[PDB]
């Protein structure tokens, strides 16, 4: 199966991000998480969506339960992400921690990128020159739809 | 820093705690432990050591479940880790404890073909953030498993709901039959 | 309607019958019944009701798997019902037997996080039809599964495969540990 | 995994490349054919019920038709190929609707813009139904909107 | 072979003995003979014939699970095959032997829906490649064994592929029938 | 779910091959893999990159060890596809068995189609005659590029 979670473009809020003002992306980037099966950041996009869904169209109940994510966990991710980055995990190569992002910003209109999942190595946050030729390739992708 | 001299780099950083109450989280706290929070109520807690508390071989499964004073989330977060075993051919190496609605596993482990490798193969896959990948053998003897009220349990990572997420595929794609009819 | 002139917004309906010799087609009748048709001569009856037909805790189901005297699709569907049960712990809560070839399963059920809501959600699952997804109980106290002709009995929903389809992969999703080697 | 069924061809009122269905498909209709842009579009797109439901029905009458019919009937084989036909997380999102007490699709009833003078039609897509009703095609008119939006881009 | 002026059609195949070192390569030596290689020392012969040699429904599985003098490997490859032969319920059909860390399980065949047609079915998808019907199989061969043996090539009938074991995993535990209420 | 497993052009050694030399396809080929979804040879090749960079980059383990091709049997092959082959192969369609594939070379140039499998039945591949259609909108995709 494949994810088919909507996105009901999509801002973030103060909530969701850890020492941050409320944030919003343009409708490009929301729209080319539809087809693409290896982004990260359209992941968790859906989990924060569905989670809102979650608490304001479904009450408390007394006990809560995990059986509601079991029965659609694949609905929202491609688990292979998840198991593919355990493998670079494995084999000593750069893995993504799912926690810090890094995403492009254009200074005068704002056309902002989809974020990137940051690469972790050796337990740290790896240098700014290590995926330099990612982030050049990225800009010179977003530059040329122009 | 303007990389391509007109787009500015920005980071970002996701607080997953806002998934307390739907989905499980994971922390590490220590290199030893590993803590999962089930919701801000309970939660399981994930422990190696070189003690044991669980004297004695028998489980009790099923005595358990017809009591069922158990949570049913603990237990099932409990079934899907211990599925989750790549070759759990070994019934002494399991332990546990269900008393009066308490959630107490333990895991025995000890040239490299034991169960010490499986466990702690789904180990590191249960609770996430070099040599090779075979047998990665512990120090620590032991493995225990409890459950906790919720308190500050993050300290080497933030929360990260990943690895649960993660090994439910794996829950029962690696298992040894027991019995010519499962 | 029309709109943006040279646009007609037409109307599809699909008859899902041709799919009969295919796979189980499901059905709905009252709020209690729930038919499914695994094909053109046989299927089961899932009834909601009060009053109950097998009155022990015994099924010898091993037995029906020796035997062999029933028809392989069914024991194949119900035991895609059953074991996509989500946390199935109480084993005395269901009663079942398969004696002469005929199946007959009784899910007993009986403030909430009981084996009830569990059933009646892969019961709903099994053909479709607030935040009542976890605190789901019904009023009546049985649920009778039986096999049946096919005297179509579907009036409330068309056939169609999608609860059957989609409950396939929930397959083993939801299942405890019931032995410390599986 | 994904869906990798193959769609068939039907080389009737449209050339081959496009796809129909007969009046056994459908309640209440005679044959209607769809060209090879709509279908074109169910071999990338992962969020179409309809395309999921044109493979189900094509896989029954390639099974239907060349494979010898069963002495005895069995299931085995939908059991097997169930994943490869169709998404079953299409079945869960619609469920999660459903269970969100959101309109949600069951299949049965869809819709289509079809033009009026060349005869052109867009891929189908499903009726959402609401409170186990059908919703008035007032309710959901902005997704008919965004629809012809996109129609139009194509010429 | 020239298309359209410019483009000259060049075939390919791919050698998959070099995927001998992180997958199991099954392959044929005819339709009675199959090997499922694992390394360069290790493999599974299943055989078709109507000579038994198991003559006891003793499995004495858990026993074995016990003692640990086995290759893991091949008794995961074992437990993928047992587990998703489809609408498997005669227990005594199976009958294995594993003295001393041996692997050696027999299926019995011994009319279109029984035992054999789901045991022939996962046969046949574990050795590709070697019409309409997929159901009532028939086969002479009277039972089915499993024997350990070391690397030999065998690999005449067809050459060795992994597709036939990683198409399998998909289909475990989802082609069976319960066993208890509880399981 | 689906794949999500990536590609280390691409070039093809002479041992990884039958009787074959260091064959190198172009990135736009490598790229057309990311998105497709019923490729034989895109799987195929995702499978030897996985195996040739495990070799080298974790040391060989003593006891050979299936645990690790089980873990992570998705991220790399859609087993949809194989599902769907052996649909093919017991309706008897033709079918492909992942051994032999084709593709367009160019002439001049030298630029190469993304191989398509050759379709087999009746324990024979087929001539050429026998989907030659098939070869034909290969060609006219070529085409589009230019
Ligand atoms: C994978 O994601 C993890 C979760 O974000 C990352 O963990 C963060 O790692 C950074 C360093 O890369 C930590 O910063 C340090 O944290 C340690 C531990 O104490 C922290 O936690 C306590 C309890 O909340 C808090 O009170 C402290 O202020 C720290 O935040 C400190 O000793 C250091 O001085 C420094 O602050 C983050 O704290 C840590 N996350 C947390 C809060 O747990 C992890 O690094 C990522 N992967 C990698 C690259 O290792
Ligand atoms: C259950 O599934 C069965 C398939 O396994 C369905 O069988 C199919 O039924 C259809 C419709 O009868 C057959 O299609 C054709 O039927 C016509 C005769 O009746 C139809 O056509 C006339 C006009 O020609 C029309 O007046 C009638 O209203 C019908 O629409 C034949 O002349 C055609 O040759 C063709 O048979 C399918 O062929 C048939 N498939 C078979 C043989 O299984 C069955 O209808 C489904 N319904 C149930 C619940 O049993
Ligand atoms: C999807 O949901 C819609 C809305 O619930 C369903 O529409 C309903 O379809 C059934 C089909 O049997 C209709 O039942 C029919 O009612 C007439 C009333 O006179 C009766 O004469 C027929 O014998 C039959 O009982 C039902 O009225 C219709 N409307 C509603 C609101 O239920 C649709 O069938 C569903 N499709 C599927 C397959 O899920
Ligand atoms: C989309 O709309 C077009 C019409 O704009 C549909 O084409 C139409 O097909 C129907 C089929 O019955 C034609 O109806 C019949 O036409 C003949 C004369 O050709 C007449 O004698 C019959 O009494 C009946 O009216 C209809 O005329 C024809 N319209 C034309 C010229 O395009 C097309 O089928 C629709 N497609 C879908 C699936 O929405
Ligand atoms: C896919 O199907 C094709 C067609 O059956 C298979 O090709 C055949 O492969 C076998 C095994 O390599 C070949 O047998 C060999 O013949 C040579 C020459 O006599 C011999 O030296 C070898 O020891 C072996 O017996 C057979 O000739 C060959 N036939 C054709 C038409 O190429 C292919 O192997 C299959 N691939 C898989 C993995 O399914
Ligand atoms: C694990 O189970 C064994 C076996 O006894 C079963 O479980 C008991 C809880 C009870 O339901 C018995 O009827 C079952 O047969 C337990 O071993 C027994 O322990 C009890 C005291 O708990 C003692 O009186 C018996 O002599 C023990 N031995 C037997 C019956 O052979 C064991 O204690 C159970 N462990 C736990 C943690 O509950
Ligand atoms: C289910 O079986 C129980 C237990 O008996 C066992 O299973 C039988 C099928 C048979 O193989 C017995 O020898 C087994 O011991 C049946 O309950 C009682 O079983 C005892 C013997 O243990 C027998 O003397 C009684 O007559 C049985 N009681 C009744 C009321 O018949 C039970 O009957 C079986 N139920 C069904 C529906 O088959
Ligand atoms: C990207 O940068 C733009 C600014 O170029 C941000 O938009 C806001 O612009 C106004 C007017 O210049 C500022 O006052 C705001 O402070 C800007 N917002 C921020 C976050 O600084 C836009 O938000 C940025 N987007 C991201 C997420 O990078
Ligand atoms: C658990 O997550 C919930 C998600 O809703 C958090 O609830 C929000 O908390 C913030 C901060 O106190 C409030 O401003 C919001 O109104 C709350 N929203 C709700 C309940 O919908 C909650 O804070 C989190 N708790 C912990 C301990 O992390
Ligand atoms: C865990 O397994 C170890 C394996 O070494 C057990 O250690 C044995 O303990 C017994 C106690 O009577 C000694 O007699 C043995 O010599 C020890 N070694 C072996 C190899 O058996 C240990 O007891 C086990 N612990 C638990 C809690 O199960
Ligand atoms: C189904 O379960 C219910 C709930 O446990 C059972 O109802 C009880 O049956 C016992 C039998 O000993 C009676 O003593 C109780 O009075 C009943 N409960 C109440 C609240 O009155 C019912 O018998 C079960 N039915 C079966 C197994 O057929
Ligand atoms: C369920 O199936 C069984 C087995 O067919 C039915 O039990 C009897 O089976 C024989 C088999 O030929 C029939 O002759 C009998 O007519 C069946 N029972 C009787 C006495 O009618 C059982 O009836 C079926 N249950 C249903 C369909 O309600
Ligand atoms: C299993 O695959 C390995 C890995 O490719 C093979 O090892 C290579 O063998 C060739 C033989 O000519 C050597 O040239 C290479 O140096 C070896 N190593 C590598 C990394 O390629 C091995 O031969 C294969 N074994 C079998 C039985 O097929
Ligand atoms: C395989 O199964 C067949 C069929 O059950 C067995 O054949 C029967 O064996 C018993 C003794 O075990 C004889 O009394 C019967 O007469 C045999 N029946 C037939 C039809 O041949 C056979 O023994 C089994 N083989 C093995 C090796 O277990
Ligand atoms: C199948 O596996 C068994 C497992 O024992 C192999 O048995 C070998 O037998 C020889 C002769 O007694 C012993 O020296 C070896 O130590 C045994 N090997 C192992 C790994 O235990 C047997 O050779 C294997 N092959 C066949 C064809 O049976
Ligand atoms: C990581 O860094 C450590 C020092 O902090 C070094 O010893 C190690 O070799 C490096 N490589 C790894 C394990 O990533
Ligand atoms: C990576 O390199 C940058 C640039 O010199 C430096 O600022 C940063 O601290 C380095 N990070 C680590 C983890 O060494
Ligand atoms: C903290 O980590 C150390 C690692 O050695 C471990 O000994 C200890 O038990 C852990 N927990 C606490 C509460 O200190
Ligand atoms: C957890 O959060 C809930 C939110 O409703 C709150 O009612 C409760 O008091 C908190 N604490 C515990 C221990 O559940
Ligand atoms: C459904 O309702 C009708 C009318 O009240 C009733 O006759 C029927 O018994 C109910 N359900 C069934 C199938 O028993
Ligand atoms: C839908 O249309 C029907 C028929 O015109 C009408 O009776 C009903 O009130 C409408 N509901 C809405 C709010 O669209
Ligand atoms: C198949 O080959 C085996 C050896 O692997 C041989 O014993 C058997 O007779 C052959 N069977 C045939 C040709 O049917
Ligand atoms: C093997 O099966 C026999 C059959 O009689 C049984 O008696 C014996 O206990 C079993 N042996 C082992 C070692 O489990």
């Amino acid at each position: 199966g494949t994810f088919t979670w909507t996105l009901s473009g999509y801002c973030l809020t103060r909530w969701m991000l850890i020492e941050a003002e409320l944030k919003c992306f343009g409708n490009t980037a929301v729209a080319k998480c539809n087809e693409k099966h290896d982004e990260e950041f359209c992941d968790m996009l859906r989990l924060f969506d569905f989670n809102k869904q979650a608490i304001q169209r479904l009450k408390a109940p007394a006990q809560m339960s995990i059986q509601l994510i079991n029965k659609a966990v694949n609905a929202l991710i491609n688990d292979q992400l998840i198991m593919k980055n355990h493998l670079r995990d494995i084999m000593c190569i750069p893995y993504c921690n799912y926690s810090k992002y890094w995403y492009l910003n254009h200074t005068t209109t704002g056309r902002t990128s989809l974020p990137k999942c940051w690469l972790v190595s050796n337990g740290s946050y790896l240098n700014e020159t290590h995926f330099s030729d990612d982030i050049e390739q990225q800009a010179d992708n977003m530059i040329t739809e122009m | 820093s303007l990389y391509k001299g007109v787009y500015e780099l920005q980071t970002l950083e996701l607080n997953m705690e806002t998934l307390n109450m739907t989905m499980p989280l994971s922390c590490t706290k220590n290199n030893s432990h590993h803590y999962i929070m089930v919701g801000n109520e309970t939660g399981l807690e994930l422990t190696l050591t070189n003690t044991s508390i669980i004297n004695h071989k028998f489980c009790n499964l099923s005595d358990a479940h017809k009591k069922n004073l158990y949570d049913h989330a603990l237990m099932s977060i409990i079934s899907t880790f211990h599925l989750s075993i790549p070759n759990f051919n070994q019934y002494e190496a399991m332990s546990c404890d269900f008393n009066g609605g308490k959630i107490s596993v333990q895991y025995n482990l000890s040239h490299c073909g034991t169960v010490a490798n499986g466990v702690l193969q789904t180990f590191m896959r249960m609770a996430w953030g070099c040599g090779n990948w075979d047998c990665i053998m512990t120090s620590y003897q032991y493995l225990i498993i409890q459950n906790t009220t919720w308190e500050d349990h993050c300290q080497f990572s933030r929360p990260s709901p990943i690895g649960y997420l993660g090994l439910l595929s794996q829950r029962t794609r690696d298992i040894y039959i027991s019995r010519r009819l499962l």
